[PDB]
Order: C-alpha cells, then structure tokens, then sequence
C-alpha cells in the first residue's frame, strides 16, 4: 500500500511457518517473496555444536 | 580433514583468531588437517549458506557430525581438546 | 561419564513406527524424561531434535 | 564377568566409547572380563529388549544387582572405580 520493502528476521519459526500462518488470512507471502518485496531470514543457533 | 575459519574484516579478534590457530596447528601438533580462512565481508552470502552468526567461527566438517567452535581461539588447551581425535 | 545423546529413544520409537506403519504419535509424562538424567542442556537439545 | 556396551552407528561418541573402554580395560587391570559390544542401529528391537535409551551405554551383570554407565567413558579414574571390585 505505501510501497516499502520488508524484511523478516525470525529467531525461532522456520520460514514455512511464517509463510503458512499468513496464508490463510489471504496475503500471499510466496508471491511477495518470489517477487523480493519482502525478505525472510531464518536465524537460527544450535547450541549444541557451540563451544565457546 | 579439513578446516574453516570464517571471519570479517581485518578485525583485532579475526586477526588474533587466525594467528592463535597458526600457533596452536604448528607448535602443538603437526598437519593432521588443512585450514582455509574466509572473510565475510566480501561475501555475506557465503555467511547464509553455511549458517554463521557469531564471528569468529572455527567449524570442521570431516567428521559426519559438524562441530563448531565460536571466539577467538584464546586457550590453547581447550581448542586443541576440542580438535582432538 | 562424557555426554550422551538419546539415541535408543530414537531408535525404539522408530522401530514401533515401522512395525505399526504408524501416523500418529503420543507423547505422555515427558517430565520425567527430565527428573531422570542430570545435564538439562542435553535433554533439551534431544528432544528439540525428537519434535 | 561380563561386560556389555551399546552403540550406535561409528559415531565419534561410540568409537571413542569401544576406543576408552579398550583403554582403561588394557592399561589400567588386567582382563578379568569379557566385553561385548552391541551396535544398536542394526538391531533398534535389542534397545527395547535391553531397556536401553541413551547412547553409549555400558552395563554389567555379573553381580545380581545390575550397574550401568552412560556416556563415552572419557574419565579413565571414575570408570574404574565403577567398575572395580
């Protein structure tokens, strides 16, 4: 609606997640990310490989 | 056997990280594996696909499970314990 | 003495899952998974693999 | 004086169990007994029939009262003592 691009930074859901809870209210998270209005990052750590 | 040590910029701890794994590889033990430094700066990408978030990284994949190690490498007996096979 | 992973966990219930060409799972007093052994990071990091 | 010790797959944990048990057993006493090890990939059913849940396991049942260990016995010292008699 007022054109600016987004960005999603998620700690603990997985992208699928992200995408299918918006799915149903009837944006379409796909076509904005398979057009690259709005970029999701899935930052996750597993401590259990980390030894600091 | 082989090594990567992924850092960002010529950053005090990245430079520090990477003269600690000079010495603790030399004078602790001889070549058992081969190291490979990788900035990030240049590529952020290359950071997405191998997952990194915390600089600087030490990761070894010749083992079936990943194992990481995040810092600088400052004690030399707990990142040598933890190389150790 | 060392760490451990819950592998036999893993490996019964996978074994109950092919013998009753299972869908569905139930997961009851997982509690005492915890009370039991003694390092929380390892129980943690096993079932978040589990789930 | 039997000895038992699950596994499961080659696994740095396990070798390193079936690797320290060769160790300590060899080095620190004599062989006053007899040790098995059981992979458990191959067999998930002995895991149920043994009531095994955390890799590795080393259990003995010579004594009536039966005694495991869990974990990669890394501490030479108290695995001995676990197992001394």
């Amino acid at each position: 609606d007022h054109g600016e691009p987004g960005v999603f930074v998620t700690f603990e859901e997985r992208p699928e997640d992200i995408v299918n809870n918006v799915a149903s209210l009837g944006f379409e998270l796909d076509k904005l990310i398979e057009e690259e209005k709005i970029a999701i990052e899935h930052i996750a750590v597993d401590p259990s490989e980390v030894a600091e | 056997r082989r090594l990567v040590l992924y850092v960002a910029g010529q950053t005090p701890k990245s430079l520090a990280a990477i003269s600690n794994l000079r010495r603790i590889c030399e004078e602790n033990l001889p070549g058992q594996y081969e190291v490979e430094v990788i900035d990030l700066k240049q590529n952020p990408r290359l950071a997405k696909e191998h997952s990194i978030v915390a600089i600087p990284t030490l990761v070894r994949e010749l083992p079936v499970p990943i194992r990481k190690i995040i810092g600088d490498l400052s004690d030399k007996e707990q990142v040598l314990v933890n190389l150790k096979m | 003495i060392g760490d451990y992973d819950l592998e036999g966990l893993f490996l019964r219930l996978e074994l109950a899952i092919d013998t009753v060409g299972a869908k569905r799972v139930v997961l009851d007093t997982i509690e005492s998974l915890f009370s039991a052994f003694s390092n929380p990071a390892i129980l943690r990091a096993e079932i978040r693999r589990l789930f």
